[PDB]
């Protein structure tokens, strides 16, 4: 439904975030570290959308407050933007299932997936870096532009606001290591490759989680969990499984060894045939 | 068209090293050495198993086995 | 007072 | 100029040692067999991978690239 | 005429290029290469392995292995 | 000494039975063919890898590999 | 008595089939190449390897392995 994201400073971030999780997700009762937990979205017919305005952004006064992000429930993949100050609406071209009546919707010819979104900005998705007065011409310039496309300067606009949005309620270390870029010194962030990967790899880590029950040593492809802090920063929320989670492999962990590996990552190196016949020569 | 696609239990591996699957109510023996581990690592995991041939009985020619993602 | 985990 | 790219959304094999994959519209078939754990491997994690041939306009490949993204 | 049935914690490659699978507290030997790729799979995924021999006395090897999901 | 370190995420199997290695911008050339499972296993595995040689001059091939948990 | 055993740290690969292992702190190589790919198994798993030998002095030739965990 309506929403509203406040970056004016780390604690009201953190708080509409943690709202935005806890009026979604249902904290899980197998992790559940008293107040700290993480959550499973909570099922949704399909189709469904909430809406979030940016807000914050200008803090020394009321201004640049005319963006929303339309976000659908069902996978928590970003669906649309709206320009209240021309009260048009924009839709990805693979989100055109997805649409939000009573707003001006145009078509707009770049979709949501993550390959399209590199190769237009052209830049590699870690290392970027994001700060106040970059975002508030990120900003300008959508507010702007407009069109059935998203330019290279719109391409670093979309990718920057999508970094703050997707990445940041999935997973606990942006929050944590965003919060302080609001800060007096204001720190420009830097997508490191381990988040790159964390990111890469959310759907198969939110099935191997449910299953979870307080383990220690989780391994799923690139991703590695060694201490319960790790597991409890990692990712604050899971898709749903009913039963779309279920897609490759009967059972994705396997808990051997007091460890959680994934099924893929085992059976991907686990596929040696007779390779010594070679070796035996003419 | 296709005889059995279901999940694969298991095969037989006499001495001779016969590779005698069965899916499905349905045996099938093949000499291959090269599928073992791409067979079992299908099994370990769950994955499909689809098999066709013009005779579906037990005993009979097989020319097609193949693992189906969707 | 949001500790070291946030 | 690819021949293909993408994922094993779905393959296929046959007894006369030759593996394809259905990918990109196409059923791109190879008789060499010294890969086959790499590709099987790469689809087992959904691991991005692409593959070339002689040429890239119903034949064999043997030149793979294999990215993590 | 099983002669042993279960799981496998450990797993020896005696000097002589001979394997040595323990199963249900007892151990039998063999020296088929093939087993070394795919066995090795069974030790790190819970999978259920059953023997049959011709003589299942106390140190005889084994030729034939069934592998089951269970 | 240590000509790289890192994580592998690209590399080229070419026709003439080689590969070549992808890291820290600095591709190393072999016609080793027995390390290939290893390599993807650890690309796949998030294992780290570092290449250490005598000589590790511009695009230097790659014989002599390590693994790390970090 | 008992002279190496623990998480392998460091494995080493050189082109005269021989592969180093560091286990305990202490370097033991294998020249018999047939073991080099089965070590992977215990590499990723953190299957901790022990290893038997008359003597604690190490950089002779290993071939008796044992995998355990902790």
């Amino acid at each position: 439904r309506e929403f509203t994201i406040d970056f004016s400073t780390q604690q009201s971030y953190v708080s509409s975030l943690n709202s935005i999780r806890t009026e979604i997700s249902t904290p899980l009762e197998h992790i559940s570290q008293g107040t700290t937990s993480v959550s499973v979205i909570n099922h949704t017919p399909p189709g469904s959308y909430f809406a979030v305005d940016i807000r914050g952004l200008d803090v020394y006064q009321a201004r640049f407050d005319h963006l929303r992000l339309i976000i659908e429930q069902n996978n928590l993949y970003v669906a649309g933007f709206v320009n209240t100050a021309t009260n048009t609406f924009y839709r990805f071209s693979d989100f055109t299932h997805i649409s939000v009546p009573g707003v001006t919707t145009v078509s707009m010819t770049t979709d949501s997936s993550y390959t399209t979104l590199q190769r237009v900005a052209a830049l590699e998705r870690s290392g970027m870096q994001i700060s106040r007065h970059s975002l508030v011409s990120s900003y300008l310039a959508l507010m702007e532009f407009s069109g059935n496309t998203m330019t290279r300067d719109a391409s670093r606009a979309v990718l920057r606001f999508v970094t703050v949005t997707a990445e940041a309620l999935r997973f606990r270390q942006i929050q944590r290591e965003f919060r302080q870029a609001l800060s007096e010194t204001a720190p420009v962030y830097t997508m490191t490759p381990g988040d790159v990967d964390l990111t890469l790899n959310w759907g198969r880590i939110s099935n191997v989680l449910p299953e979870y029950r307080g383990e220690d040593g989780v391994r799923v492809g690139r991703i590695s969990f060694n201490n319960i802090s790790a597991i409890l920063g990692t990712v604050a929320v899971i898709l749903n499984c009913h039963p779309e989670c279920q897609i490759t492999g009967d059972r994705p962990v396997i808990k051997i060894n007091n460890t959680l590996w994934e099924s893929n990552t085992a059976a991907a190196f686990l596929n040696r045939k007779s390779q010594f016949l070679y070796t035996t020569g003419k | 068209a296709d005889c059995a696609k279901g999940k694969i239990e298991f095969s037989k591996y006499n001495e001779d090293d016969t590779f005698t699957v069965k899916v499905d109510g349905k045996e099938y023996w093949t000499s291959r050495w090269n599928l073992q581990p791409l067979l079992q690592s299908a099994q370990l995991t769950g994955m499909t198993v689809t098999i066709k041939s013009s005779t579906c009985e037990s005993g009979s020619g097989f020319a097609e086995v193949q693992f189906n993602n969707d | 007072g949001f500790g070291l985990f946030d």
